RNA sequence: UAACUUCGGGAGAAGGGGUGCCUGCGGGUGCGUAACCCGCAGGUCGCAGUGACUAGGGGGGCCCGACUGUUUAAUAAAAA
RNA sequence: GGUCAGGUCGAGCCCGGGCUCCGUGAGGGGGGAGAAGUCGUAACAAGGUAGCCGUAGGGGAACCUACGGCUCGAUC
RNA sequence: ACGGCUUUUCCGGAGUGUAAAAAGCUCCGGGAAUAAGGGCUGGGCAAGGCCGGUGGCAGCCGCCGCGGUAAUACCGGCGGCCCGAGUGGUGGCCACUAUUAUUGGGCCUAAAGCGGCCGUAGCCGGGCCCGUAAGUCCCUGGCGAAAUCCCACGGCUCAACCGUGGGGCUCGCUGGGGAUACUGCGGGCCUUGGGACCGGGAGAGGCCGGGGGUACCCCCGGGGUAGGGGUGAAAUCCUAUAAUCCCGGGGGGACCGCCAGUGGCGAAGGCGCCCGGCUGGAACGGGUCCGACGGUGAGGGCCGAAGGCCAGGGGAGCGAACCGGAUUAGAUACCCGGGUAGUCCUGGCUGUAAAGGAUGCGGGCUAGGUGUCGGGCGAGCUUCGAGCUCGCCCGGUGCCGUAGGGAAGCCGUUAAGCCCGCCGCCUGGGGAGUACGGCCGCAAGGCUGAAACUUAAAGGAAUUGGCGGGGGAGCACUACAAGGGGUGGAGCGUGCGGU
RNA sequence: GGUGGGGUAACGGCCCACCAAGCCGAAGAUCGGUACGGGCCGUGAGAGCGGGAGCCCGGAGAUGGACACUGAGACACGGGUCC
């Protein structure tokens, strides 16, 4: 309800105190400035992270969709925090069994975390005791023996 | 309160041109609003202005002719060198040479155009197209 | 406590004159644990 | 608008534009200063002496009048004051406002209860305050002078 | 010089350094080179300088009674 | 270069007090997801006592009542 | 499929290359001989409406969405579309994003104007004249290494790469000369903005003091007998110790009925009996006075509904809590009968509201028309009234409305239009105005104020329909009203549910 | 900050004796977090935003510290002493 101030030619110092006061609103440049992604992180900023299987669970679909989505529970070699990761493929939950390492990898959700109809789920399996996943669902690769 | 006579009375030349009328009175009247008076005369853009007295800063009476598309001040009064015209034109007109820029030069109040001819630079003042 | 007028509507919610009741219920116990009385 | 009521009043004088006094004009330059000081000793303000110029003795204004004593200046009251030695100590608007401060203080100390009365009281000192500001920089009074309201009492007086 | 707090306290909390003798200066009140008190620099001795005498050990939780006070003279001083 | 004295820079160890954090702790408090549970029906129509804000007191729970206020109130 | 042709590459040799090797380069022999994968196929987004399998499972899905026995969306086969020695997946930065807005965003109803004023630093500031060149502009010396960036030519086959020249970059610093329009600084002259003063008027502006107005409650006396009150219906309650009701007196505490009006005065909160005293502000008419003294204002100060708290008074009527009577399946309520705090005065604290015009404040400009309040001017009436009617100017206060604005509702000289200023606030919905910390308060509480995690919407305006224990017009014996005969009670025929 | 000195290759509270109360700060002191600085690099039409390991210049370090000898140059990565 007035004209965008302050507009005068000697009036630097006030415009730029505005934007670094104003910029504190923009959640993205406040969490990248705080660092705090980095502060409750569990893969520390890394892309991609290993871990050893603690055991198969099923999760529900949330609705309207319905069905199970299977998942592992892993331990991160790095700190020893567990997190839960999705096994992709049609048969994928059959190929991982208990105390195996698993590499994890995000899951390309909105923003960070999850995506689809499975909530809570932020990271994915890709390869099962160095040998991928997918090559093994598909079936033109072996389990290995770890 | 009254800060900018100039900018009053770009402002009103628009608004009477805008609303069609054919005369205008700019008050309080400044040695300045003369200058770009005298510039946008010569320039085409307005017809007759006569200065008159009444014991106060005076008032200016102007003719339109109908040729303002739009008159405006420029705050802050941006100093400018001979090489930095062209950012201005693009800033404040819709194509090249369109309209002219308003400055006030050491040499005095001339359009943009003569600011360049002479090689002189100045602050922005004004700008009429 | 600051103002939120968007919270005063009663779409899909219950009324706001008691849930400030309720909250400040809450922050008296609370400090009544914490023995700041 | 104005200074705290934020209204738009207009009124007030509306002088022809001019630069010469009117030849219908009695009296002469000596007359009207003989005439300034001999009201300003019955004691009469710059605004009154003024406005008895212009009503009884038929005188437009005195500023119409080019300064015998120096031709880069119009005649004016206050200059003729200062150089007949009767120009007041301290302006006038400022005793004005100084006066009825005090005098609304007064009151205010018999009424503690009229708080309106209480805030006209606070816009007054900000006036004084605004002009107490305005004459320090411009030297009209000394560099250490300052608005108490008890000391304004003998002021007053 | 802490938690806590009734903002008064807790508190001398806790904790750390110094202390003799000799030589000579400075300061306060004072007329005073009378009397009392407070500092400074240097030298020096012993294991130890408030050298004897005089002269608190301290801190953190819990129960009860708010406190000072009174009581079974002659087995109970307390939460009574 | 040994030995005895001072004078300095000074690692390491110990004690006390600040600051930046990090891990956990039986047990309590609200918050969010959960799908087809129990109690009542608070709001949306004048929602069946118009709704709502501020303060205050009560009630298993939505909620109820008192004073001041708004219409983001239907009929008239 | 047939008949031909070369050899980039591959294979085997000779020189040249290299410190010596290797690669590379030139040449001879053989021969198409040695060489294509990755994602995708519902939209966004180019590509199939084909077939086989699973059947709310398995699965897919960045988002919207698909899958329930006729799946173009899952798996597979056959087709196809994109790039191609590359093609997918995840994290990070920029653009996307005018969702950080100097250029260049918003704050009536969607996120957002401090509840309201005074004012300090800062920022922004009226007209003219002279002086200085600090900012500013022009010219000229010393610089801001190279590489990197752009262009032209030249050398490795062209290119990448390198060389020779020109320019740019290092956001600038510094030695001098010139200019004076704007800003800054010093001086002079002004009145337009803002203040001061005078005149006649307007107003529930505020404080103090004194007189009233009915109404209501209680007490006394007289009259008069049986009910009174209250509700949809009742009941609790009052009443024989004489109630409700009428009349003659006494006492008390709140509040100022009609007039009263999108009327008036205040920064806001708020302010209606009369008279006297004190006191604040504004409008009008001013050839009156000062001479830019101005606007907004981070911190800070003052005022601030109701309610609540501390101390002392008062307490008629209402009335949180509480007790009792009703209704209901239950009714901790709505209804009724009582009633403490409170509502009232004095000295203080709290500083909160849908404190709303959900719209910060100053200035200039952009058609009008029509009410009303105050002042002034002109004209006409007059019972000569401080009276009435009409017109004009200024300042307040309403409605309709043009240009224009907006998502629209609507705003529209009292802008939510265009322009010149200043401060405050907002950056998807929750978590949450919460947790921790700090300040103030006797307390209740007030101010400041996040994260982890969760979510694809939340939110606004408007349209069609449907509904309302909303309002109106109508219609109907599968509605009623007025009537005639029946079913439901018994046996049986028949058709259902169940067994 | 000063008056007088010492020391240094040199000026200097760098240090010492004496004399005063100064110095910094809402135009963000002090404290805390992060970080080698620049030429440059990534992106965008530009304003701008983000990074600043590899090459060049400058600065620091040689397991964490503290000391010294020799030399124009070190308190010295492939010399020395102690913890």
């Amino acid at each position: 309800p007035g004209k965008k101030a302050p507009n005068g030619e000697f009036a630097g110092r006030k415009l730029k105190l505005k934007r670094k006061k104003f910029r504190w609103s923009d959640i993205r440049y406040k969490r990248r400035v705080l660092r705090l992604k980095e502060k409750s992180d569990p893969l520390e900023g890394a892309p991609q992270a290993r871990g050893i299987v603690l055991e198969k669970i099923a999760v529900e679909a949330k609705q309207p969709n319905s069905g199970m989505r299977k998942a592992v529970r892993v331990q991160l070699i790095k700190n020893g925090k567990v997190v839960t990761a999705f096994c992709p493929g049609d048969g994928a939950i059959k190929f991982i069994d208990e105390h195996d390492e698993v590499i994890i990898e995000g899951i390309g959700g909105p923003k960070g975390g999850s995506m689809g109809d499975i909530p809570g789920i932020r990271y994915k399996v890709v390869k099962v005791n160095r040998v991928s996943l997918k090559e093994l669902v598909k079936g033109r690769k072996e389990k290995p023996r770890r | 309160t009254l800060l900018d006579p100039l900018a009053n009375a770009l402002s009103h030349i628009t608004n009477s041109e805008r609303v069609g009328k054919r005369e205008v009175y700019i008050k309080p009247a400044s040695k300045l609003i003369g200058e770009v008076l005298r510039v946008m005369q010569k320039y085409g853009y307005i017809g007759e202005f006569e200065f008159i007295d009444d014991g106060r800063a005076g008032v200016y009476r102007v003719q339109l002719l109908g040729r303002i598309n739009k008159a405006g001040a420029i705050k802050p009064r941006f100093p400018v060198k001979v090489s930095e015209f062209e950012k201005w034109e693009k800033r404040f007109l819709p194509a090249f040479e369109f309209g002219i820029l308003i400055v006030s030069t050491s040499q005095g109040v001339m359009s943009h155009k003569e600011a360049i001819e002479k090689g002189i630079g100045g602050r922005l003042i004004a700008y009429v197209y | 406590m600051k103002r939120r007028p968007r919270k005063w509507k009663k779409k899909g919610r219950m009324r706001w004159k008691w849930i400030k009741k309720r909250i400040r219920r809450l922050k008296r116990q609370r400090k009544k644990e914490r023995g700041l009385i | 608008a104005r200074m705290h009521a934020r209204k738009r009043g207009k009124s007030g004088s509306k002088r022809p534009p001019r630069t010469a006094p009117p030849i219908w004009v009695e009296y002469t330059v000596e007359e009207i200063e003989n005439l300034v000081v001999k009201l300003r000793k019955e004691g009469y303000s710059t605004a009154m002496i003024g406005t008895i110029l212009r009503d009884q003795y038929g005188i437009p204004s005195v500023k119409l009048f080019k300064d015998p004593d120096n031709p880069n200046r119009n005649l004016t009251i206050t200059r003729i004051l200062e150089k007949h030695g009767l120009a007041p100590e301290i302006p006038e608007d400022l005793m004005f406002l100084i006066r009825r401060a005090v005098n609304l203080r007064k009151h205010l100390e018999q009424h503690p209860k009229d708080l309106h009365s209480m805030r006209g009281l606070q816009l007054i000192e900000s006036k004084i305050r605004r002009l107490v500001k305005y004459y320090k920089r411009k030297g009209k009074l000394p560099k250490n002078w300052r608005y108490d309201p008890e000391t304004a009492k003998l002021l007053v007086r």
